[PDB]
């Protein structure tokens, strides 16, 4: 056993999660004040969802930079395993927004979302397994080291078509070991299936952000608006 | 019966026989045993199949020989995954030799999934799920002790494995099956026997 300086580690991305966690008041400022001549009051619902989520894309971008590693890659591979976590990452942001009494996340406007909230947008097929997602984490009482190694392991998964795939699974080690380390140490019974089980909500995360990408497919159908940035991120087209 | 074909029908057969005899898997509710299968089905049988050809040379074996090159992937019914699971999985296991113990143990890992669609007996599923994660983790520090990252390496296959599996839209070889029934009525039948 022992944690030794992945201590140092772990304070960083510990701190860092904290610090891009939520967005400036300024930015969701100008979103609440972009509401239009009289909103369809299930637009500015649906608005709120997209335009805050252009947020929660570039908090991700900004919190991915500051991990040891990133550095190391070249500028294609870096920009690549950006487009590729931002969806999965969102899940680990969204459900740690979650309230467990009301059954809602709550958004960085202080609204709580509900089951409604997302059908009154035209989200109602996602919506229960967003929820989903957010009670089996809060079942698991995944805390912040957990959250933030956990987030930096889907950062650098080696996919294909990476050009150095190779060194994104190097560095991908590291954190990997980071939370052994930190699980085991917690010197809490079970620490081989509370590590198992941490690492499994990844392959939930592929269904996830295949879930996603399923919906603004469908936005897309349905002809309602998706951020640019989103389309350009997520390859929605 | 086709080439192919009787591959499929072996397939299905050898998939359905394996979980048969997983220990406590026939102690589920038959019904559970038909979620349980009918939704592990498309990853259990590309893990199978992927592992199984890792010293094929540019190509994915299934039910001894028939080895499905790309030339003909769209034939054989693994079109629409045939590149990433020589890369993700067939690759990413002779690299790091990931033994039949191993195998057998992930592909349990995804038969015993408790967040199964309609899965009556989560809890008793999840126990299940559990004590694979243990007996893997012994197996690796016993038999690759000089290795502190395989088990988790191991582990970490099962999203790329899940991704794959997404990525058919169909349950794999089904219609390629003699019978003509429905995914269920083909599972509880084939359970019994
Ligand atoms: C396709 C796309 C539009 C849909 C994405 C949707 O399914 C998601 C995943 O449901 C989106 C919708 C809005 C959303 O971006 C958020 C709002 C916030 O206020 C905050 C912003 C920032 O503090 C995040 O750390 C948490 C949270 C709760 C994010 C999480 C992900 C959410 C909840």
């Amino acid at each position: 056993p022992i944690t030794p300086e992945q201590e140092e580690l772990i304070h960083r991305l510990v701190y860092f999660q904290n610090e891009y966690e939520h967005p400036s008041p300024e930015d969701i400022k100008r979103i609440v004040n972009a509401a239009p001549e009289e909103e369809n009051v299930a637009e500015e619902r649906f608005r709120h969802i997209t335009e805050i989520t252009i947020l929660t894309v570039q908090l991700i971008v900004e919190f991915s930079k500051r991990l040891p590693g990133f550095d190391k890659l070249i500028r294609e591979d870096q920009i690549a395993l950006l487009k590729a976590c931002s969806s999965e990452v969102m899940m680990f942001r969204m459900a740690r927004r979650y309230d467990a009494e009301t059954d809602s996340i709550l958004f960085a406007t202080n609204q709580p979302y509900t089951r409604e909230s997302y059908t009154v947008a035209g989200m109602g097929d996602t919506v229960e397994d967003l929820l989903r997602f957010c009670r089996h984490m809060c079942a698991m009482k995944v805390d912040n080291a957990e959250y933030a190694l956990l987030t930096a392991i889907v950062i650098f998964s080696e996919r294909p078509s990476l050009s150095e795939g190779w060194k994104v699974e190097k560095i991908q080690e590291i954190y990997i070991e980071a939370l052994k380390a930190y699980v085991e140490n917690r010197r809490k019974p079970y620490a081989t299936t509370i590590f198992a089980k941490l690492l499994s909500v990844l392959t939930e995360l592929r269904t996830l952000g295949n879930m996603n990408s399923e919906t603004c497919f469908s936005l897309k159908l349905k002809n309602r608006k998706v951020p640019s940035f989103l389309e350009e991120i997520w390859d929605v087209v | 019966v086709s080439d192919i074909c009787q591959a499929a029908d072996r397939q299905l057969y050898q998939l359905i026989e394996w979980a048969k005899h997983i220990p406590h898997f026939t102690e589920l509710p038959v019904e559970d045993q038909v979620i349980l299968l009918k939704s592990g089905w498309n990853e259990l049988l590309i893990a199978g199949f992927s592992h199984r050809s890792m010293s094929v040379k540019d190509g994915i074996m299934l039910a001894t020989g028939l080895v499905v090159h790309r030339n003909c992937a769209h034939q054989a019914g693994v079109g629409a995954i045939f590149d990433r699971v020589l890369t993700e999985l067939v690759a990413k296991m002779r690299e790091m030799k990931m033994d039949k113990t191993e195998l057998g143990c992930l592909r349990s890992i995804v038969l015993f999934n408790p967040e199964a669609k309609g899965l009556k007996s989560t809890q008793q599923v999840e126990n299940l799920r559990e004590k694979v994660y243990a007996i893997l983790e012994e197996y690796c520090r016993q038999t690759y002790p000089d290795q502190s990252g395989r088990f988790a390496k191991l582990l970490l296959r099962l999203p790329a494995l899940r991704s794959i599996g997404l990525k058919c839209l169909e349950h794999l070889f089904f219609f390629k099956l003699v019978g003509n029934t429905s995914i269920d009525s083909f599972l509880l039948s084939m359970l019994e026997s």
